[PDB]
RNA sequence: GUGGGAGAGGGUGGUGGAAUUCCCGGAGUAGCGGUGAAAUGCGCAGAUACCGGGAGGAACGCCGAUGGCGAAGGCAGCCACCUGGUCCACCCGUGACGCUGAGGCGCGAAAGCGUGGGGAGCAAACCGGAUUAGAUACCCGGGUAGUCCACGCCCUAAACG
RNA sequence: CCGAGGGUAGGGCCCGUGACUGGGGCGAAGUCGUAACAAGGUAGCUGUACCGGAAGGUGCGGCUGGA
RNA sequence: CGCGGGGUGGAGCAGCCUGGUAGCUCGUCGGGCUCAUAACCCGAAGGUCGUCGGUUCAAAUCCGGCCCCCGCAACCA
RNA sequence: AAUGACCU
RNA sequence: UGGUUCGUGGAGCCAUGGGGGAAUCUGGGCGGACCACCGCCUAAGGCUAAGUACUCCGGGUGACCGAUAGCGCACCAGUAC
RNA sequence: GAGCUAGCCCUGGCCAGGGUGAAGCUGGGGUGAGACCCAGUGGAGGCCCGAACCGGUGGGGGAUGCAAACCCCUCGGAUGA
RNA sequence: GAAUGCCGGCAUGAGUAACGAUAAAGAGGGUGAGAAUCCCUCUCGCCGUAAGCCCAAGGGUUCCUACGCAAUGGUCGUCAGCGUAGGGUUAGGCGGGACCUAAGGUGAAGCCGAAAGGCGUAGCCGAAGGGCAGCCGGUUAAUAUUCCGGCCCUUCCCGCAGGUGCGAUGGGGGGACGCUCUAGGCUAGGGGGACCGGAGCCAUGGACGAGCCCGGCCAGAAGCGCAGGGUGGGAGGUAGGCAAAUCCGCCUCCCAACAAGCUCUGCGUGGUGGGGAAGCCCGUACGGGUGACAACCCCCCGAAGCCAGGGAGCCAAGAAAAGCCUCUAAGCACAACCUGCGGGAACCCGUACCGCAAACCGACACAGGUGGGCGGGUGCAAGAGCACUCAGGCGCGCGGGAGAACCCUCGCCAAGGAACUCUGCAAGUUGGCCCCGUAACUUCGGGAGAAGGGGUGCUCCCUGGGGUGAUGAGCCCCGGGGAGCCGCAGUGAACAGGCUCUGGCGACUGUUUACCAAAAACACAGCUCUCUGCGAACUCGUAAGAGGAGGUAUAGGGAGCGACGCUUGCCCGGUGCCGGAAGGUCAAGGGGAGGGGUGCAAGCCCCGAACCGAAGCCCCGGUGAACGGCGGCCGUAACUAUAACGGUCCUAAGGUAGCGAAAUUCCUUGUCGGGUAAGUUCCGACCUGCACGAAAAGCGUAACGACCGGAGCGCUGUCUCGGCGAGGGACCCGGUGAAAUUGAACUGGCCGUGAAGAUGCGGCCUACCCGUGGCAGGACGAAAAGACCCCGUGGAGCUUUACUGCAGCC
RNA sequence: CGAUGUCGGCUCGUCGCAUCCUGGGGCUGAAGAAGGUCCCAAGGGUUGGGCUGUUCGCCCAUUAAAGCGGCACGCGAGCUG
């Protein structure tokens, strides 16, 4: 839906903000299972390496549950739907019946009270863990196991999915949410359905401040800067790059691929 | 203005005291600079209980 | 009111096959496209033609009409749901409740705009190859918005009987 | 007290004028092309969009005021 | 003032550097097609190569001096 | 595969 | 690749990171590519005084200084600052 | 050497008092149902005025200074990057 | 004898500048060898969201007292933060440690690295965070939440007494959390009182009076009372909480639905304890006595603090661990554990004093910098603002005169009112509150405090709402109406926008050159390009490893553009990057035709052509929100002028829209038009754009701006053109007393001359000796081995298709 | 070049005359008036604004006139910047 503002204050009149709706009578999160300190530092044992990082929120990890073959055969009644800070979905909130309660991340038309459950059983539901295999190709699918028993990698943002292409022997061909046509093994789990939150990309920021809060700091042009800083720094008053756009570390940054040729994970791939 | 010397009593033991010249081999040799010269003062006094 | 009737009427979901294009494998050569004629173009880096497999989008051949439905715009593969108008029979109920309609309100082809999605074919603009005195055109080879979807706008028409 | 009017400030409508600019009307024999009327030599007209010295061209849909 | 590129029929351009032959397009003129004009077709004419000097057997061409044409430079003060 | 000065 | 006077030179010898990979006296290395001849040695385990180097320390001497010199310090100096 | 300065991490603190009045909630109105319109409440905001507080705009003073960056007047921000 | 030489000593300027805020002094009396400066008293001035008070950091003896003044004090000094000596810092309850964890550090296991060393789950270390039991008074010259008094707690250990399956570093619960706005009731704190207590005072015209003045409090266990916080109770089933569990979790039935009940805080009250002014008298540097058997009462305002883990809303989604509660495992159930009560036990370190400063950081008794808590009263709309002022503390460690120039800071002005000037630079006008009243434009918010106005004090009368209170008096908040008084003037002092019009740039709040640039630069949301399938790309590291990320294409890295609106054309020839199982070239290696050196020979050792050989380049294509580029010459219309049209050369393509003498225009003050009396600027146009132009974006844009330009109104000392006055210096007297500079000096003008600008040489002219206040023309004045320029085969930063390597990648 | 601060403005002036005005004079194609032109003469005077950093210049309004030039393109230990 997407919460709008007047423009009561210049940067209020771009801004918006996600509708919380889904978010059920549960906003602060659950002890037990989750959280953790969660470890805010922009950089490693030293040195910045990722820069443009800091400030913003404190936050709370929340543990999800991103292998769902623990509990083959185990249903779980859906509970919640909580905001997490730490990722653009929304997670979900459940109860198995084994007592235990896990968060798993949160698909589109996942409502409380729902039954869910993982398996080779399961019926083919949103909400439902499945090795690839015994999932209906064309079903669309997301937090994918790139290989079993190793948790899900593939399509946990918001709004992303992949879908099941076709198989070939022990393996199912996936689309992941970039295009790619992937060679995935026919054992990895992945839960039925897409992730929803889908209107995530509809989100104006609106002002500097909102960039902040979410820990992005000021990124600053090459241009911006001097010949030892940057290959674009100096000249005169403005300039052109007078190179092929670059890197500060001089890697040019408009074409040149950079996947090494030679990954044992190439005979996997067939797409962009 | 502020200048530059802000006393604080753990920094000058944490930053320059016995112990930290002694954990690295760049300090244990300014001990031992120090001592060969005769310097009555190997590290810094830093006072207080 | 009761009992029925025909329909591409509308909205949503799902699904079928033919064909084009692209990809992969096979087999296979010296040309293929195209026109008034050509050339640009594609092709010995393995093309066109043929076969097997895959991907995807759009439009529904025959039935089809000089036909049907709708208030107009307009509506056509099939399936199910939700849903409007309408025709007949019976003469059962109400009992003049009627017609029109300034303004209002709603709908409204195509092109066009906004946001995101999609993009096979086609194709404004654009680039070529011709044609001509010259061609910013007609012809030919490419090709982007657009054409498709969701939501929101735009309010036009030889919106014509 | 109200009060003609004078004053200051700011609005509303209307008229005149203005370098320059837009298209228009009109003026016997100047220029460029051939768009339309005969299938006008690419059926025409059309709403919209884009493009072109100019008529105009083309895309999309529509009309018979064409076979 | 300095630099380096340029003047060729009526128009626009070749031809120079590897000296002896000046060619392409348009235009002009004569004829044809047409009722006529244009388009088109057939024929034909047309060039002191900016000047002045000479190097050579021979200069559009190579070399010097001027004259116009264009382009660049003119900085630190 | 264009064009046909003006009035009558 | 280093080491040797040896900087790739005709470049051996000695050490060695990589690859291949023997032999036990009729076995192996060396005498400056290499081959023949004549010779010299016996690798791939180790230890070993003395002659040698230095002067925190003690002693001796000086065609060495004599408090702006001589060690930074003749004096409570690596102190005061 | 990050006891100055720059960035980030952990844990605390601080921000007088005034204005403007977003969403929402509630009532009334409108419609077939709506959209919407009125009040009332409500208290949003890198919103406004302005101390503390963080700055350093213009001018003057100061120039062996009170000060190796200061002083007076004036000024920007002041719930937020 | 020179090296702007080196160390030292002493000169010159010089009794010169200065004596560190313009908050301010005067007198009397002491002490003393010596008083502007020390002590005391009276008067005056200054601070009072402090210039008062209490903490933390830092400092470390500066605290107190006795005795002293050489030096330290910018003067003096009997005084001191100084010298000599002595004294002073008392805790189970305050803080820290025999408690816990954060970032981070360290680090057993483990991994890595020539060495040194680098990582690293557990654990340990690590605190203004969590946990934890003291409140009110009295005492010393100097310490007190520490000693003492009163009242009240907490831990252990040994006992008895009574309960229960007790029992872990282990399971669970809890501890436990954001921001903004907030309700109810309290407390802190504060105002008032005819009421209670109190020495006292009638002044100078009046007042013996609900007269003035002072004070009417603090702690307090149980028990109550009032506020509020936490929380459901059963019974079964159980596969999760990594062994077990009765605990928790999940499921199902009952009962509550409520704070009803348990608790747990806070606040009142509480046995009782303590305190208790003005003034008066005293002798202290200061405190003492009395006032007192002090009184110790009623109202009102009232927090930002407490009840706290209260409530509501929002998005950016808000530490950990121990204590504590509970569960059970090994064991043990003569142990142990809980509760009551007695006795005993309760260590280590800090405690002085300064602390917005003369004791800390600035070399200084430095006008600077320094975190937290309290910060009273009155008025001004409010307030931590401003004026005055309680408490409390200061008059800033040179004074005395004078009354010049000049400077600083400050006040006023005729008439004119920007004529000043680079520019209204500066200064002025404006200024609080209430009520009227407001334009273009606009993104519908704004613009708006638009602009422009009026009201504002005091008195008396009538009158409307609340709060606390019984529905009442008062006491306290907001109002309305009518009369009238005074002055030049009513936010009568202090605090408190000048305004409008139109351009340029950037959307905006923001950021930056600490110490000459705050901007049109940076950032910014947002737009596009591109890389990245996860052991991601990328970055850091030799590595291990870590960031990315406990993320996964709606995500992450890189690049450019920079809200938004309308848009962003043509060229892929060159460069880049992307795509091409062909071909050409291509190193080591493979292959050996063939030849060479030696041997009597087997042999041994060398070269070596075919041919097979990667990436890379060549070659074929693609791609511009990739690097980048986007023409010239002739002619033509029935007046001229001009050129829609044409010819020709060239290119990879020949700049489209929109803008255009521009932050871009050389010629240039281009040419018109507008503002002006006059306008190299400004605004609007024309286009001949030397040399705009579409993501180094193009053309616009409401709002915003200590940005930059032009204009007008208001108002003025900016100016015509100055004048006067004020205070701080300047000057004179007393006290202390520098500095840069300095070849030496007995240091005049002119016309000459000279290395071409002479006090110093020549001629002439002038001129008694020495100071004081002033002015700056000269001494090519001081200050810095010129910044610019060149020189040196000097040095650094930067660039690239310079050379040559290296990392990295292939 | 072990430093001679460099434009313009302001302030303060001072000098040369090849005089802008005012005084004297000759010729004039000087009727008069007002001009032209030359010679003598610097004693005094030589305005206020608009634009520009401007010097200069061009304007507006005047004036008897709106002089030219030197003094390190006079003058920053005097200011401005
Ligand atoms: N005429 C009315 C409107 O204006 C235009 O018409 C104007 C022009 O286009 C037109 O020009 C014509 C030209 O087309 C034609 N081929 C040649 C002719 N000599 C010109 O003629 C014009 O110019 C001449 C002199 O200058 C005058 O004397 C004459 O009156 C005038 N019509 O003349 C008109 C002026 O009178 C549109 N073409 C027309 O269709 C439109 O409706
Ligand atoms: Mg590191
Ligand atoms: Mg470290
Ligand atoms: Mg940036
Ligand atoms: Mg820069
Ligand atoms: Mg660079
Ligand atoms: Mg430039
Ligand atoms: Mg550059
Ligand atoms: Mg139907
Ligand atoms: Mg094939
Ligand atoms: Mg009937
Ligand atoms: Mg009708
Ligand atoms: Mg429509
Ligand atoms: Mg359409
Ligand atoms: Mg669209
Ligand atoms: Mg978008
Ligand atoms: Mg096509
Ligand atoms: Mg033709
Ligand atoms: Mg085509
Ligand atoms: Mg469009
Ligand atoms: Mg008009
Ligand atoms: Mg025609
Ligand atoms: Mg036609
Ligand atoms: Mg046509
Ligand atoms: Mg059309
Ligand atoms: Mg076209
Ligand atoms: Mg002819
Ligand atoms: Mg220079
Ligand atoms: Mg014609
Ligand atoms: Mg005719
Ligand atoms: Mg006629
Ligand atoms: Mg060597
Ligand atoms: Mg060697
Ligand atoms: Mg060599
Ligand atoms: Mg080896
Ligand atoms: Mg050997
Ligand atoms: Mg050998
Ligand atoms: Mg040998
Ligand atoms: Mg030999
Ligand atoms: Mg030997
Ligand atoms: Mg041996
Ligand atoms: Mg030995
Ligand atoms: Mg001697
Ligand atoms: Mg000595
Ligand atoms: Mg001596
Ligand atoms: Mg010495
Ligand atoms: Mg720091
Ligand atoms: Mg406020
Ligand atoms: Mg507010
Ligand atoms: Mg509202
Ligand atoms: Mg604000
Ligand atoms: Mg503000
Ligand atoms: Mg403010
Ligand atoms: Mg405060
Ligand atoms: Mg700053
Ligand atoms: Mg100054
Ligand atoms: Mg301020
Ligand atoms: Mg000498
Ligand atoms: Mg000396
Ligand atoms: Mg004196
Ligand atoms: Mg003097
Ligand atoms: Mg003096
Ligand atoms: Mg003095
Ligand atoms: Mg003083
Ligand atoms: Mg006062
Ligand atoms: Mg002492
Ligand atoms: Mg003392
Ligand atoms: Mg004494
Ligand atoms: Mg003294
Ligand atoms: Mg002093
Ligand atoms: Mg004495
Ligand atoms: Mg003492
Ligand atoms: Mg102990
Ligand atoms: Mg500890
Ligand atoms: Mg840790
Ligand atoms: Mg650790
Ligand atoms: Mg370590
Ligand atoms: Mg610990
Ligand atoms: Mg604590
Ligand atoms: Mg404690
Ligand atoms: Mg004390
Ligand atoms: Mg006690
Ligand atoms: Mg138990
Ligand atoms: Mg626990
Ligand atoms: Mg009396
Ligand atoms: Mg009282
Ligand atoms: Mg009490
Ligand atoms: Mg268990
Ligand atoms: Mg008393
Ligand atoms: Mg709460
Ligand atoms: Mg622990
Ligand atoms: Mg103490
Ligand atoms: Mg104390
Ligand atoms: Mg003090
Ligand atoms: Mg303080
Ligand atoms: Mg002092
Ligand atoms: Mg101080
Ligand atoms: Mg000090
Ligand atoms: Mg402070
Ligand atoms: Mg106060
Ligand atoms: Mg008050
Ligand atoms: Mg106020
Ligand atoms: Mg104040
Ligand atoms: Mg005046
Ligand atoms: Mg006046
Ligand atoms: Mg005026
Ligand atoms: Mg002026
Ligand atoms: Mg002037
Ligand atoms: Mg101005
Ligand atoms: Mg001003
Ligand atoms: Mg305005
Ligand atoms: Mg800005
Ligand atoms: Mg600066
Ligand atoms: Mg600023
Ligand atoms: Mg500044
Ligand atoms: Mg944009
Ligand atoms: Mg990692
Ligand atoms: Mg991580
Ligand atoms: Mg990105
Ligand atoms: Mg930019
Ligand atoms: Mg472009
Ligand atoms: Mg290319
Ligand atoms: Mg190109
Ligand atoms: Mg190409
Ligand atoms: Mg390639
Ligand atoms: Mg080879
Ligand atoms: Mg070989
Ligand atoms: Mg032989
Ligand atoms: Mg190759
Ligand atoms: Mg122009
Ligand atoms: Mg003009
Ligand atoms: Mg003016
Ligand atoms: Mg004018
Ligand atoms: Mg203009
Ligand atoms: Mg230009
Ligand atoms: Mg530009
Ligand atoms: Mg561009
Ligand atoms: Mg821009
Ligand atoms: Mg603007
Ligand atoms: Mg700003
Ligand atoms: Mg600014
Ligand atoms: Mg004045
Ligand atoms: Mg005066
Ligand atoms: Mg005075
Ligand atoms: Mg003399
Ligand atoms: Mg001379
Ligand atoms: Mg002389
Ligand atoms: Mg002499
Ligand atoms: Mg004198
Ligand atoms: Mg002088
Ligand atoms: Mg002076
Ligand atoms: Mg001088
Ligand atoms: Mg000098
Ligand atoms: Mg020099
Ligand atoms: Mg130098
Ligand atoms: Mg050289
Ligand atoms: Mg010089
Ligand atoms: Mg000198
Ligand atoms: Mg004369
Ligand atoms: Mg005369
Ligand atoms: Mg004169
Ligand atoms: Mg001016
Ligand atoms: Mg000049
Ligand atoms: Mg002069
Ligand atoms: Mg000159
Ligand atoms: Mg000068
Ligand atoms: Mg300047």
């Amino acid at each position: 839906a997407v919460k709008k503002f007047k423009p009561y204050t210049p940067s209020r009149r771009f801004m918006t903000v996600a509708d919380f709706s889904e978010i059920t009578k549960t906003e602060p999160e659950k002890s037990l299972v989750k959280p953790l300190k969660k470890t805010g530092g922009r950089n490693n044992q030293g040195r910045i390496t990722v820069r443009f990082r800091g400030g913003g929120h404190k936050r709370l990890y929340r543990i999800i549950d991103f292998k769902r073959w623990d509990k083959v055969g185990i249903p779980a009644k859906v509970a919640a739907i909580e905001y997490d800070p730490n990722r653009s979905a929304r997670i979900a909130l459940l109860h198995y019946v084994d007592g235990e309660k896990r968060y798993i991340i949160a698909p589109d038309g996942l409502q409380v009270g729902q039954q869910v459950v993982a398996g080779p059983d399961a019926p083919i539901q949103v909400g439902n863990a499945l090795p690839l295999r015994f999932i209906p190709v064309g079903t669309v699918v997301h937090a994918v196991e790139l290989e079993p028993k190793k948790g899900a990698k593939l399509a946990r943002a918001a709004g992303t999915s992949a879908q099941i292409q076709g198989r070939e022997g022990d393996y199912v061909i996936l689309r992941l949410p970039s295009g790619e046509l992937r060679k995935v093994h026919g054992e990895c789990y992945a839960t039925v359905g897409a992730v929803g939150n889908a209107d995530h990309k509809n989100i104006v920021l609106g002002k500097a401040g909102r960039s902040r809060w979410l820990g992005r700091r000021p990124h600053v042009r090459g241009a911006a800067m001097n010949p030892v800083d940057h290959p674009h720094g100096g000249g005169e008053g403005r300039a052109p790059r007078g190179r092929p756009p670059a890197s500060p570390w001089g890697w040019q940054t408009k074409g040149l691929k950079t996947r090494k040729r030679r990954k044992p994970s190439s005979r996997f791939i067939i797409a962009r | 203005m502020k200048r530059t010397w802000q006393p604080n009593r753990r920094k000058r033991a944490k930053t320059h005291g016995f112990r930290a010249r002694m954990r690295t081999p760049g300090g244990r040799k300014v001990l031992k600079r120090r001592r060969q010269k005769g310097r009555w003062r190997l590290t810094p006094a830093v006072r207080k209980r």
